[PDB]
């Protein structure tokens, strides 16, 4: 479909970061488990985060966990840091050429 | 009909039933050998609050017979212990206690909320709040020395951007089920390959 | 998030009322749970209390409330049953949801409850 | 501690020849009365056994010689002793001799022996010290003039004592005991035996079946060793040490085929071993220890090349 | 432990409310934060304001903000409003059953 | 694993351009994979989109313009040829490649790829 997310967040370390991935028409999965999320490193190639926002492991650091509702995804990192924040990406799937997410930043103050 | 024809004893008791444990930052390991082990009393009682085994039966333990059975006891909130996993990613994983993903084990976890938890707190128990790498599987560190997150050295001394290892835990009645301490016992097994020192 | 109490009601001092706390919007296993009483003229008075894992039923030593507080998460239900009631039981108690662990907290209380003892 | 003497001496190792020895029960099952064959390590017979002496007095005066060298464990091990006063109490064996490997270490106390299999420091002289204590007025033992370090350890074991003394006898049994350790499968065994010889030194004619003392999980490749003392201290004299003589026999194992003949107690007497002499390994094929007159055919021959 | 608080004060809006937070015996926390800051409105259930004094949020309008120094603690309210003073608490905690602040209420004038 | 994509590549414009992408360190044949452009103010836009085993040759609504996708297993090399071209076409044209036990997903990505015409 289309999806929206939250449009950033300015924070500090040790902190939870909390991050929608609001999706217009249908909501997530019939089998009850989809969307995503992604970072993208700035001026680097995208990754991964979670797959169905429920999901994964390694690669994807532990501060990095959530779940979503509905048509929203939970993108949550507790325990910021200034080093690992970077534009976070969500897809949709199951409908349309499967897109992406607001991107989303999260800022870390304190610096 | 068909007839099948205990003596030593494992000491699990000592393990899973103690006032004071080690903290996770530092944990004692115990190596369990030459006895008798029977796992299906532990799992039939169910006084621990959850029994979880990632890729073994506990009714299968008991049957199946353990050259070295390692005891890795700490005290560790509900939160962390749900973080502590083989080939899951975790806080506790990333600093004071790393599990090997190849490694099979069991992990049982009761909440101690009744006698760890206090008023005051308990600072006896501790955790590494920073480490400069991830520890090695099956390792603990002890060092003192303050974590360096900023560029600047932090020298040994309290600076801004520099925050020390290791922080004492606090656990309180009032605090929530994750908040509340869980003793968490890890159970590693040599299994075949060995000389049957443990017969089930 | 809110507490639905057990409101005004009059005993003669020396029996036992039962107080009951409704917990509407979270979990209530996962909060220590309390009844702080409010009396005009007094300062809040912490009194009954239990926690979130097992039963702590903690009161002040001062002079004991012989409360008897219970949980049933099926209920999500606080209750404050006060043994050995008295005229000055008369008091807004607070049934009060304690927060994560922190300096305190309790973010979130009953309405009040009006209790007469009288 | 590590208090060392090494006192190293010259000579040749002084030799012997066992005769019928080293012949154990490989099985738990009762037999009575039959001729069992296995291939197993054993001493074979008729073979070069080491008379070492641990202390050894050559006359003058005094002149104490401590030789007991670290010995390599090789296939396997026997062990014999005599030893009315005991000086003899256990083994170090090991392969590093020092940690970065695990330690057997047997030690026999007054009484309770409590085997260790563990991570030891053993020093350059290692053997267990004896002296007086004082209090209640009873010889402790200082284990660890054995070794420095005691940590790590994988292995602990309490029995009553393989050692063992009877005595009253002024000699004429000198108490002859035995000792086969073998290291396999995980399983590193202990046999024993306790004998009377009237003879002055070396072994007689008779044959020792020696029972497993205990199975125990070991798991590790002993490749060398060397045995225990107790020693004391004296006063002033024209410190004292070297308590008494001390002397023992060693032996390699090997594995060889022996045909078994139990008793109808299921005690062992006759053993034979089929490679000893081409006429040994023809009794292994009638599996008689008696055998009829008359030409048999004993295993081919073959010319080997060059 | 027991504590005591500033009793009152009498002000005006767009103004600094200094309470303190006053302990006897222990001085706040081990893990050097404690007690606590709280706010009754009258005829009304208590409600929270700071906990540790130094913390919080949503909730607790910015306007309550500050700090506790020993025993002592700081409930600071910069830019008053008639509206927004009601009794104020704070908790020990540590020792003792927690208690409560005896409570304290900042008057404003210019009505 | 890796991901090597022809680089800085300019055509004239309304014309097509072959791209490339060598699968390095695993099987391409084995691996599914798609085409991912980002544009300036703007997501990253799913263009073309491959079957492992087979041609899906997917172009998205949003930008239909002949992504013609080519599946070289025997060279390990995803390739494209985005017609068209224009200044939605001009975009980092990282590869990609679906996770072997994802919901979605993809796991691998290729670093990018400088791309333009103007």
């Amino acid at each position: 479909i289309v999806l929206t997310q939250s449009p950033t967040l300015s924070l500090s370390p040790g902190e939870r970061a909390t991050l929608s991935c609001r999706a217009s028409e249908s909501v997530d999965n019939y089998g009850i488990s989809f969307m995503n999320w992604f970072q993208q490193k700035p001026g680097q190639a995208p990754r991964l985060l979670i797959y169905a926002a429920s999901n994964q492991g390694s690669g994807i650091p532990s501060r990095f966990s959530g779940s979503g509702s509905g048509t929203d995804f939970s993108l949550t990192i507790s325990s910021l840091e200034p080093e690992d924040f970077a534009v976070y990406f969500c897809q949709q799937s199951k409908e349309v050429p499967r897109i992406f997410g607001q991107g989303t930043k999260v800022e870390i103050l304190k610096r | 009909e068909s007839i099948v024809r205990i003596t030593n004893l494992c000491p699990f008791g000592e393990v899973f039933n103690a006032t004071r444990f080690a903290s996770v930052y530092a944990w004692n390991r115990k190596r369990i050998s030459n006895c008798v082990a029977d796992y299906s009393v532990l799992y039939n009682s169910a006084s621990f609050s959850t029994f979880k085994c990632y890729g073994v039966s506990p009714t299968k333990l008991n049957d199946l017979c353990f050259t070295n059975v390692y005891a890795d006891s700490f005290v560790i909130r509900g939160d962390e212990v749900r973080q502590i996993a083989p080939g899951q990613t975790g806080k506790i994983a990333d600093y004071n206690y790393k599990l090997p993903d190849d490694f099979t084990g069991c992990v049982i976890a009761w909440n101690s909320n009744n006698l760890d938890s206090k008023v005051g707190g308990n600072y006896n128990y501790l955790y590494r709040l920073f480490r400069k790498s991830n520890l090695k599987p099956f390792e603990r560190d002890i060092s003192t020395e303050i974590y360096q997150a900023g560029s600047t050295p932090c020298n040994g001394v309290e600076g801004f951007n520099c925050y020390f290892p290791l922080q004492s835990y606090g656990f309180q009645p009032t605090n929530g089920v994750g908040y509340q301490p869980y003793r968490v016992v890890v159970l590693s097994f040599e299994l075949l390959h060995a000389p049957a020192t443990v017969c089930g | 998030v809110k507490l639905v109490e057990s409101g005004g009601g009059l005993v003669k001092p020396g029996g036992s009322l039962r107080l009951s706390c409704a917990a509407s919007g979270f979990t209530f296993t996962n909060y220590g749970m309390s009844w702080v009483r409010q009396a005009p003229g007094k300062r809040l008075e912490w009194v009954a209390e239990i926690s979130s894992g097992g039963s702590y039923t903690y009161y002040p030593d001062t002079v004991t409330g012989r409360f008897t507080i219970s949980r049933d998460n099926a209920k999500n239900t606080l209750y404050l049953q006060m043994n050995s009631l008295r005229a000055e039981d008369t008091a807004v108690y607070y049934c009060a949801r304690f927060r994560y662990g922190g300096g305190g907290t309790v973010d979130y209380w009953g309405q009040g409850t009006l209790v007469t003892v009288s | 501690q590590c208090v060392n003497l090494t006192t190293r001496t010259q000579l040749p190792p002084a030799y012997t020849n066992s005769f019928t020895r080293g012949v154990y029960y490989p099985d738990k099952v009762f037999r009575s009365s039959v001729l069992h064959s296995t291939q197993d390590l054993f001493l074979p017979f008729f073979s070069n056994v080491t008379w070492f002496h641990a202390i050894h007095v050559s006359g003058t005066n005094g002149t104490k010689r401590f030789d007991n060298p670290v010995l390599p464990f090789n296939d396997g091990v026997y062990f014999a002793s005599t030893e009315k006063s005991n000086i003899i109490r256990g083994w170090i064996f090991g392969t590093t001799l020092d940690s970065k490997t695990q330690s057997l270490l047997i030690v026999n106390n007054a009484t309770n022996v409590v085997i260790k299999v563990c991570e030891f420091q053993f020093c350059n002289d290692p053997f267990l010290g004896v002296y007086y204590h004082k209090n209640n007025k009873s010889w402790m033992e200082s284990e660890f003039r054995v070794y420095s370090s005691a940590n790590n350890c994988t292995f602990e074991y309490v029995s009553q004592p393989f050692l063992m003394d009877l005595e009253g006898k002024q000699g004429n049994f000198k108490n002859l005991r035995e000792f086969v350790f073998k290291n396999i499968d995980g399983y590193f065994k202990i046999y024993s035996k306790h004998t009377p010889i009237n003879l002055v030194r070396d072994l007689p004619q008779g044959f020792s079946a020696l029972e497993p003392l205990v199975d125990l999980p070991i798991g590790i490749n002993i490749t060398r060793f060397q045995t225990l003392l107790a020693l004391h201290r004296s006063y002033l004299t024209p410190s004292g040490w070297t308590a008494g003589a001390a002397a023992y026999y060693v032996g390699y194992l090997q594995p060889r085929t022996f045909l078994l003949k139990y008793n109808e107690n299921g005690t062992i007497t006759d053993a034979v071993d089929c490679a000893l002499d081409p006429l040994s390994e023809t009794k292994c094929t009638l599996k008689s220890f008696t055998v009829e007159k008359g030409i048999y055919q004993t295993s081919n021959f073959r010319v080997q090349p060059t």
